[PDB]
């Protein structure tokens, strides 16, 4: 699986990859 | 019964591993949020 | 490399402004981004 005039910011996830990994 | 779940695993790592398509579900949904915010920023060019 | 309200030939705009590796050709003065929005210019008095 695969800063700009825009305006847009993308937030990242509260649990990272490696917390998803643990859980 | 092991050899046929350790072989069974085994064919998981070659599917995964050979074809695209595999996790399309995930893609599409990574894909539709990618054109929704493009088209969202293409509007910005648009003269109204 | 600082914030700056600039006026490049009247293209009024703000932002930072930085040293591009961009290879423009002789005749273009502005380029652009996907979003159709200028995103690098040509100064007009020392021509980088």
């Amino acid at each position: 699986v695969t800063q700009k005039f825009n305006g847009l910011t993308v937030l990242p996830p509260l649990l990272t990859d490696e917390m998803i990994a643990q859980y | 019964i092991a050899n046929q779940f350790n072989s069974a695993i085994g064919k998981i790592q070659d599917s995964l591993s050979s074809t695209a398509s595999a996790l399309g579900k995930l893609q599409d949904v990574v894909n539709q949020n990618a054109q929704a915010l493009n088209t969202l920023v293409k509007q910005l060019s648009s003269n109204f | 490399n600082k914030c700056v309200n600039f006026n490049f030939n009247g293209l009024t705009g703000t932002g930072v402004l930085t040293e591009s590796n961009k290879k423009f050709l002789p005749f273009q003065q502005f380029g652009r981004d996907i979003d159709d929005t200028t995103d690098a210019v040509r100064d007009p008095q020392t021509l980088e």
